[PDB]
């Protein structure tokens, strides 16, 4: 997998590593799940999410 | 904003209103609790730098509902390459004097990594632009916050479809050339926000155009991806005396 195609499969940020290696990362206020691609909020108000809508579908 | 709709209260929670002596100046984007991104040109005619206020949680300008949070702007940081009265490098980083409190109505927009922004976000066709600017060319400004969805053009196609400053690599075009839908005066400095897999990111800053919703022309936005490292470095720096700071770019 490579970051220039389909975001490396990452939900957020992607780093290419020497070889056929890729690492996904998440923004502050999120952590990477064991799938190695998804980001989940670690705080009440993570950036880029709209609380009234997140609650409207919780 | 011309041809958009009211942003329902709390759905544009990163939107900032900048005031000078209580009067509407510009918009801006909150990116964490003490930092706001706006447009350099918003500050071309500031006389007393100590009367700039940032308001978060704002929606309807005719009433106070208690979700609003005002802060003094302690620093306006502008790149060395910006020249007053011109269009290129139209970006400013504003330090608030005290953090805002994150709430349902006050939330930062994510400042993305450069590669992610260049390789991924730059290809998301539509993004949202917002503000309390003019609802019409030569018309009154909005009392309620407006938002508009606009498509992004590759610069080659912007130049081909348009019919005066260049569109530099520090800019991009977005919107419509039929005169129906645009950002306008007063929206300057506000967010062009891009959704990707459930999260929103800052990709542009309301910057300039030929009038507002002028047929044959598109809106122009500062290409934030060019400034990510410049911004990140300034956010790790200690404050300096004096509100206006010019900082080397790159
Ligand atoms: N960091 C963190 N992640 C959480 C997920 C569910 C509830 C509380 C949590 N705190
Ligand atoms: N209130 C609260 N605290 C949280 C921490 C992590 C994820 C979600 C959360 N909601
Ligand atoms: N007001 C104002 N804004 C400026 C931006 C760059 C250099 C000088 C400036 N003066
Ligand atoms: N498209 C567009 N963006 C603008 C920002 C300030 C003034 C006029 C403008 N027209
Ligand atoms: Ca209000
Ligand atoms: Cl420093
Ligand atoms: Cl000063």
């Amino acid at each position: 997998l490579i970051c220039v195609n389909e975001n490396g499969g990452c939900e957020q940020y992607c780093s290419d590593h020497t070889g056929t290696k890729r690492s996904c990362r998440c923004h502050e206020g999120y952590s990477l799940l064991a799938d190695g691609v998804s980001c989940t909020p670690t705080v009440e108000y993570p950036c880029g999410k709209i609380p009234i809508l997140e609650k409207r579908n919780a | 904003i011309v041809g958009g709709k009211v942003c329902p209260k709390g759905e544009c929670p990163w939107q900032v209103l900048l005031l000078v002596n209580g009067a509407q100046l510009c918009g801006g984007t909150l990116i964490n609790t003490i930092w706001v991104v706006s447009a350099a040109h918003c500050f071309d005619k500031i006389k007393n730098w100590r009367n700039l206020i940032a308001v978060l949680g704002e929606h309807d300008l005719s009433e106070h509902d208690g979700d609003e949070q005002s802060r003094r702007v302690a620093q306006v940081i502008i790149p060395s390459t910006y020249v007053p009265g011109t269009t290129n490098h139209d970006i400013a980083l504003l330090r608030l004097h005290q953090p805002v409190v994150l709430t349902d109505h006050v939330v930062p927009l994510c400042l993305p990594e450069r590669t992610f922004s260049e390789r991924t976000l730059a290809f998301v066709r539509f993004s949202l632009v917002s503000g309390w600017g003019q609802l019409l060319d030569r018309g009154a400004t909005a009392l309620e916050l407006m938002v508009l969805n606009v498509p992004r053009l590759m610069t080659q196609d912007c130049l081909q479809q348009s019919r005066s400053p260049n569109i530099t690599e520090y800019m991009f075009c977005a919107g419509y050339s039929d005169g129906s839908k645009d950002s306008c005066k007063g929206d300057s400095g506000g967010p062009h926000a891009t959704h990707y897999r459930g999260t929103w990111y800052l990709t542009g800053i309301v910057s300039w155009g030929q009038g507002c919703a002028t047929v044959g022309h598109f809106g122009v936005y500062t290409r934030v991806s060019q400034y990510i490292e410049w911004l990140q470095k300034l956010m790790r720096s200690e404050p300096r005396p004096g509100v206006l700071l010019r900082a080397p770019f790159p």
